């Protein structure tokens, strides 16, 4: 179709919680991406964690996969622990830039 | 531990609306670590080494060395105003932030 820019599936969850020591996933459905990039970060200290499916920090139990049928760009944060918990930004490299905001809550039980 | 370390801050920078402006982050033991520029208020991603990120038609980057990162910003507009930090993926992160002021 017309080029369009790119937007997120707004039903994606916003609010994730996840056991410590096990893989959180935090999820991101990007449409229209076309040339852009889609990025996670971690609004604590703002540090960059992917770009696409590089990976920018050296902690290494971050990585995001692409999966391409539902166009979705998955954070993974093996092994996660309590001091991960807090927000994470899905940012789509437009100016302004597009942000899609997801809370992780980390717990035991 | 002869790991990245900031050198000096970044220097802040006043200018005139339309012109360019430059920022600054002096490293020094980069290695194959590298440095991202981020917007403060925004969290937009402008550049990660030599690759910018941001779909912003005025921003790019140079280094003169290893030691030396830019962020350039060409013809700025008031609503570049705001805090630019440099980051570097070491572990823990290590940022510092310098400030662009726009006048008229
Ligand atoms: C670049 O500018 C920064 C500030 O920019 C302004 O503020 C931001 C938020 C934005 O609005 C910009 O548009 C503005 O221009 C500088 O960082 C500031 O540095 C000053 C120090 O000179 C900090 O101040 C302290 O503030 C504390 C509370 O916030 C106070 O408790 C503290 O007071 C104690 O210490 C002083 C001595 O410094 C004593 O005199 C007091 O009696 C008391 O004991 C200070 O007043 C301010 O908080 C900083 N702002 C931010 C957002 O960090 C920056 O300066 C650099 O960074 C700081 C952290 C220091 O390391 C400086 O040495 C360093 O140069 C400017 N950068 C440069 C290179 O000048
Ligand atoms: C999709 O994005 C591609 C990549 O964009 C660049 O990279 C991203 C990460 C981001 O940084 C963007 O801001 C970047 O542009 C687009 O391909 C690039 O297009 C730009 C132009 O939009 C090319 O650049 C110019 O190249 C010229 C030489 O060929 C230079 O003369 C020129 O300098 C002038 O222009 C800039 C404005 O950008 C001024 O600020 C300067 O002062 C100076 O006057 C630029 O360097 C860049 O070379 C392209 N990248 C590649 C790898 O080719 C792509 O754009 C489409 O394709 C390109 C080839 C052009 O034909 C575009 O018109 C066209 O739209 C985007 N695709 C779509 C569909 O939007
Ligand atoms: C975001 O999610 C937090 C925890 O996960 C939820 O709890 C599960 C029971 C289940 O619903 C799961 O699907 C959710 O994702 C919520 O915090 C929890 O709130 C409960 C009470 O509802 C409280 O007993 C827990 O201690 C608390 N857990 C944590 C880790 O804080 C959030 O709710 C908000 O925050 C709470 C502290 C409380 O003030 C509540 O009223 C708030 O709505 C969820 N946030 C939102 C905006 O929904």
């Amino acid at each position: 179709g017309s080029w369009n820019e790119p937007y997120f599936d707004l039903t994606m969850p916003r609010n994730i919680t996840s056991l410590v020591g096990k893989s959180a996933y935090l999820g991101c459905r990007v449409k229209h991406l076309g040339n852009k990039t889609v990025a996670w970060i971690r609004h604590r200290d703002l540090h960059i964690l992917t770009v696409g499916t590089y990976t920018y920090t050296t902690d290494q139990r971050f990585q995001t996969s692409y999966h391409r049928d539902i166009d979705e760009w998955t954070l993974q944060i093996k092994w996660a622990q309590q001091r991960d918990a807090g927000v994470y930004e899905c940012q789509i490299s437009t100016q302004p830039v597009r942000s899609y905001s997801v809370n992780l809550n980390i717990v035991h039980h | 531990a002869f790991q990245p370390e900031f050198v000096e801050s970044i220097s802040n920078v006043s200018v005139a609306v339309g012109r360019d402006a430059t920022f600054t982050c002096h490293v020094r033991h980069l290695g194959g670590y590298r440095v991202g520029w981020l917007k403060a208020d925004t969290k937009a991603i402008q550049a990660i080494h030599e690759n910018v990120i941001t779909h912003n038609p005025r921003v790019t980057v140079s280094h003169l060395d290893q030691n030396t990162w830019n962020l350039h910003i060409k013809a700025v507009s008031e609503e570049d105003r705001g805090g630019y930090m440099c980051q570097l993926n070491t572990d823990p992160m290590k940022s510092q932030i310098g400030f662009l002021d726009v006048v008229i």
